[PDB]
């Protein structure tokens, strides 16, 4: 594993495996935070949804309420002198159809969100798993090589030199 | 924009929309809604304004019903703004309480009925119902019953100023140290006796003396003041087919879904069967299937163990690896029986969790919870079968079938060598030829060995069934052991369920204070263990229902892991069963969340001002936000979460300061006219930083502490609280008269303890002083903390040392070394009091140190043995063995009391060498 001769150069090596290893485990630990906090980010919009759908499923439920009530109220009082306030009862209620657009399209945003941050979560999951195999590999040479020299009975001082 | 649009559905259909104020109430709102409501169809339809009750979605995604119109808009913070009246008769009683757990907990309880889970339905069912008939208990119980669950005794291990209630007027009387609290409230069975400002009572068999608030009067030289409450007080709060089968066990591996790995290397599952930690048997593997988003085994995974041959707690465990022709990419745990005791059979899928790099990297991860990903949307998964074993299914032996092979199924040479075998060193490691001595001598042990269960169970072969009933055989007719032994039984390395129900058994004797040392680490073994419907939390539920403190602290250390995925699910179904036996206390942990809120929202605007304004200026624009009426009232008048006694009543605005220096910790301080001379509480708030390391240090240095004053040694330690509260998040006490080392040292430390309390006062702060540095030297030494300088070291006024900032324990400290004994050469002339050859001083100091250390030694399988159970909460400082090898070499356990108070002596000469 160890492909130097001498102590000295060994020892160089040593301390580039070592800032290798630092730097990367370093990357991962950054990608980490990113994994992290999209997986926290991506759960709160995944409710988001949730409430949505359940805000809406109650405007359908007024929907269903006037189409129902309206009729049973139109055949009470016959709606034949009375026809005044049918124009207002309908229009009210292409307000209430309109603003049902407005959040149903608010879900469709907040879905279009969900999808493109769901996507940068795989490419931070697919970026760290290509990682993971140079880390591992960096953290076994690294140790090979103070094997190496501490076999040869080179000084904890020189060594400590070439860990920083 | 400070208002809102906001939609209003009326129950004819009719659909309004206007805007209001977003710190309005909903009864204001529903004043302004019938107002607009006379100028649009089918008002005369409607009834009046109180007919009708608000509907709003929570920030959880639920319908909520508003039946407290006093809340402010923006308090609800509904979803959108949209309000949909109801009929305000409508079954609320259950409707509202549902509401509240979910904005509570954090986590919507819809959340647990979307997973169509029996187990997870039969928990909430049971323990519901157990937590609501206890409740109900407690409620048909009276007036000493209630105050007793409400707020425990606070007890240790002259004059008095009683008043009666209700009068600003009072009479100072006079009593000396012991006397029993009747003969109190002599100079009355219908009285307590409570402490001003506090909701901390004086009641029992207990004397006077041993009561904290007696006890804590003393030593800062103060005249203490009781309170007389009458019963009707007191009740106003309390209102308001077998193992035949010998067929190898197999599992079919079926395909994988979602892996996200390299598409030049190769994927292979590898997998094994576990009890615990112990391997069943070898480890099998796959076939190395190309790198596929979906790939596609379809392999008989055949083990070297019979169906009749797996142990109750059998646990298949696999691991997703990449290979370039390696990588860790998923693991997930499997266990074979289920919660009902069937061996489970059909398709399963495992929803993987993601491998996390350890320094060493095993094969599997065993240790692992069985509890399943939830990010089932994004999370990889492996399709797996598990097949048909017999024509009809089946369960694991009942306990009286087990005991049948028992039933009917001693040398004094093997005797002697098991005494010695047995009685030796810590543990290590037996070899297989004493392994087969504790295995023969067996009943030998139960019969004078009761206390090495531990190790009779570790040398038990788990891999073979016959054992199995043997060893269960005798746990059923093992002799009660100690709650120290018991604690051990706990760990991990014990899943057998026989086994946790022994331990718990053992652990019933624990008193409630005693308990309350533990329950941190109690709460930690939750997290390994099996099925959600389990004797130890059954037992902290118990516990928890029947004081609230316990029930206060168990929510919090609870509440504060949600955020966690391994955990959510398990610790949300506890919360929600907790919530409904304590309908009253629900309401005062609401409003600490709400205070909890606030903090993080206000701690913002702190961090992002402070990158821009300079300290002083900063310091004003955090008052600004805090003086507003959403930002006032919900800080306002809460019993700290720190304390439940403590009541912080009034906000010291002006007084609120922070520290502009890393993560921005808030300083909010508490003033209120109840309390005393010294009554005013504080606390920090403090988010971006984990404090769940600190609180165990700190609660270890308690122990320290606690086990002291036992053996008799006051060594005046400072033992603040700290209380993780959320993710990253959390409280810490406030310690008022203290300054750091670092600006009283900017020759300089002796001037400022002389200062405050000069004369006669001096010399007991130099005892004060002593005594401190003595305990808070040792516990540090044990313990192993590192970094230790003057800006993380306080002192009081009083005399007391203490530390904060604990970063790093147990010899860690720099991305790992054996931290020597500290004497601080500026410490060690404080206790020589200016004086440079004062022995008579120094060698009492080195006196109590060796007695503080002796002390600890004595207890010190207690240490090991919680610091055993804490690998559990995955700190990164405590994962290992080796972690915990570090209290054993610094406890110098091994070797003899002698040999341990001299080494303890050559590393104090060793630290008064490097003092100079
Ligand atoms: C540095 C100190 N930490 C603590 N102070 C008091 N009680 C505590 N429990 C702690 C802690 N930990 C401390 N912490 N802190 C957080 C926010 C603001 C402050 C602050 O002012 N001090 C401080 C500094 C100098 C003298 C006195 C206090």
């Amino acid at each position: 594993v160890v492909k130097e001769d001498n102590i000295e150069a060994v020892g160089k090596k040593l301390h580039e495996y070592n800032t290798q290893f630092q730097e990367k485990s370093r990357e991962y630990d950054r990608l980490y935070e990113d994994y992290t906090r999209t997986s926290q980010e991506i759960q709160m919009k995944r409710t988001a949804i949730e409430a949505f759908n359940e805000t809406i499923k109650i405007f359908e439920e007024q929907c269903q309420t006037q189409e129902r009530y309206s009729k049973e109220y139109i055949e009470k009082f016959k709606r034949e002198g009375n026809e005044t306030e049918i124009q207002r009862i309908m229009h009210n209620y292409e307000k209430l159809k309109s603003r049902i657009s407005e959040i149903v399209d608010s879900r469709r945003r907040l879905e279009e969100d969900l999808k493109k941050q769901a996507a940068e979560y795989r490419e931070i999951d697919k970026r760290m798993n290509s990682i993971k195999p140079d880390l591992i590999q960096l953290r076994k040479t690294r140790d090979q090589y103070l094997m190496w020299l501490t076999q040869k009975g080179v000084r904890q001082k020189k060594l400590n030199e070439w860990l920083g | 924009n400070q208002s809102v649009v906001v939609d209003f559905l009326l129950p004819t259909g009719v659909y309004l929309n206007f805007p209001v104020s977003r710190n309005a109430n909903l009864s204001t709102i529903k004043q302004l809604l019938w107002h607009r409501a006379q100028y649009e169809p089918l008002f005369h339809m409607l009834s009046g304004p109180e007919a009708y009750v608000f509907t709003c979605i929570n920030q959880t995604a639920e319908q909520q019903e508003l039946e407290d119109e006093q809340r402010r808009l923006c308090d609800v913070q509904p979803f959108l703004p949209v309000l949909r009246l109801v009929a305000r008769e409508g079954d609320r009683v259950k409707k509202l309480i549902n509401s509240q757990i979910s904005l509570l907990i954090g986590k919507g309880l819809h959340e647990f009925d979307s997973l169509c889970d029996p187990e997870v339905n039969d928990f909430r069912a049971k323990m519901c119902q157990f937590c609501e008939e206890a409740a109900a208990r407690r409620q048909q119980l009276g007036w000493e019953a209630w105050l007793q669950y409400s707020f425990p005794l606070q007890l240790e291990p002259l004059l008095v100023n009683v008043k009666f209630e209700g009068s600003e007027e009072s009479f100072t009387f006079q009593v000396s140290t012991k006397d029993v609290p009747l003969a109190l409230m002599a100079c009355p069975e219908d009285y307590t006796l409570q402490v001003n400002g506090r909701h901390e009572y004086l009641y029992g068999s207990y004397p006077l003396c041993q009561f904290q608030y007696i006890c804590s009067c003393l030593h800062s030289g103060l005249t203490p003041h009781l309170t007389m409450v009458h019963s009707s007080s007191i009740l106003a709060m309390r209102d308001e087919s077998l193992w035949s089968l010998e067929q190898p066990f197999r599992i079919e591996l079926i395909q994988g879904s979602k892996v996200n790995a390299d598409e030049r290397m190769k994927l292979v599952v590898q997998a094994g069967l576990f009890h615990g930690n112990e391997m069943l048997c070898k480890t099998v593997s796959s076939s190395e299937v190309s790198v596929c988003s979906e790939p596609v085994w379809k392999q008989r995974l055949e083990f070297d163990i019979n169906i009749c041959d797996l142990p109750r707690m059998a646990r298949l465990c696999f691991a997703l690896y990449a290979v370039i022709e390696d990588c860790p990419i998923a693991w997930a745990n499997l266990m074979l029986f289920d919660y009902k005791d069937q061996l489970k059979t059909g398709e399963r899928c495992l929803y993987m969790w993601p491998s996390v790099p350890d320094e060493k990297g095993e094969l599997l991860n065993p240790t692992g919870t069985v509890r399943s990903n939830p990010n089932t949307d994004s999370a990889a998964a492996l399709l797996i079968c598990l097949p048909e074993v017999a024509p009809h299914p089946v369960y694991y032996p009942a306990l009286e079938k087990i005991l049948e092979l028992g039933r009917h199924s001693v040398t004094e040479e093997e005797q002697l060598q098991l005494r010695e075998i047995l009685e030796r060193r810590g543990s290590g490691e037996l070899y297989e030829h004493e392994k087969d001595l504790v295995w023969k001598l067996r009943h030998e042990v139960q019969e004078h060995f009761p206390e090495a269960l531990a190790r009779l169970l570790l040398v038990t072969k788990w891999n073979k069934h016959e054992d199995v009933a043997q060893m269960l055989y005798l746990l059923c007719s093992w002799p009660e052991l100690p709650v120290l032994s018991a604690l051990e039984l706990l760990d991990f390395s014990f899943p057998d369920c026989h086994v946790g129900s022994f331990a718990i058994k053992s652990l019933r004797k624990l008193t409630d204070d005693e308990l309350f040392q533990y329950l941190l680490q109690l709460v930690q073994v939750l997290k390994y263990e099996s099925y959600l419907d389990c004797e130890l939390t059954k037992f902290l539920l118990d516990r928890a229902l029947a004081n609230r403190k316990i029930g206060h602290f168990l929510f919090w250390h609870l509440r504060s892991e949600m955020h966690v995925p391994s955990v959510a699910l398990r610790f949300g179904l506890i919360l929600e069963a907790y919530c409904r036996g304590s309908t009253h206390h629900m309401k005062v942990l609401m409003k600490q969340g709400e205070a909890l809120s606030k903090l993080k929202a206000l701690n913002d605007f702190v961090k992002l001002s402070s990158q821009k304004t300079p300290k002083p200026q900063t310091k004003e624009l955090m008052h600004l936000c805090m003086r507003q009426e959403a930002y006032l009232e919900a800080l306002s008048h809460l019993q700290s979460p720190l304390d439940p006694s403590t009541l912080l009543a009034e906000v010291c605005v002006e007084q609120c300061t922070f520290m502009d220096s890393k993560m921005k910790p808030l300083w909010i301080m508490y003033s209120n006219e109840e309390a005393g001379s010294g009554g005013s509480v504080g606390i920090i708030f403090k988010n971006g930083d984990d404090l769940r390391q600190d609180m165990l240090t700190l609660q270890m240095i308690q122990l320290m502490d606690v086990l002291w004053k036992q053996e008799g040694l006051d060594l005046r330690m400072t033992p603040y609280g700290c209380l993780p509260t959320g993710d990253r998040t959390g409280l810490i006490e406030v310690v008022l008269r203290s300054d750091t080392i670092a600006n009283i040292q900017l020759d300089a430390l002796l001037n400022w303890l002389k200062s405050k309390n000069p004369g006669e006062a001096l010399d007991r702060a130099i005892e004060e002083f002593t005594l401190s540095c003595a305990g808070y030297c040792v516990a540090t030494y044990v313990l192993g903390i590192g970094d230790r300088h003057s800006d993380n070291i306080m002192i009081r006024e009083s005399g007391q040392l203490f530390h904060i900032d604990f970063g790093h324990f147990l010899g860690n400290f720099k991305t790992r070394e054996r931290v020597p004994f500290i004497l601080t050469y500026d410490f060690v002339h404080v206790i020589q009091q200016g004086k440079t050859n004062n022995s008579e001083k120094f060698e009492r100091f080195r006196g109590y140190c060796e007695r503080a250390y002796t002390i600890l030694r004595r207890h010190g399988l207690l240490f090991l043995h919680l610091f055993a159970l804490m690998r559990a909460a995955g700190l990164p400082e405590l994962s290992c063995s080796k972690d915990i090898q570090y209290l054993k070499d610094s406890l110098a356990l091994g070797k003899t009391e002698e040999e341990a108070l001299k080494h303890f002596r050559v590393k104090f000469n060793e630290a008064l060498r490097e003092s100079w």
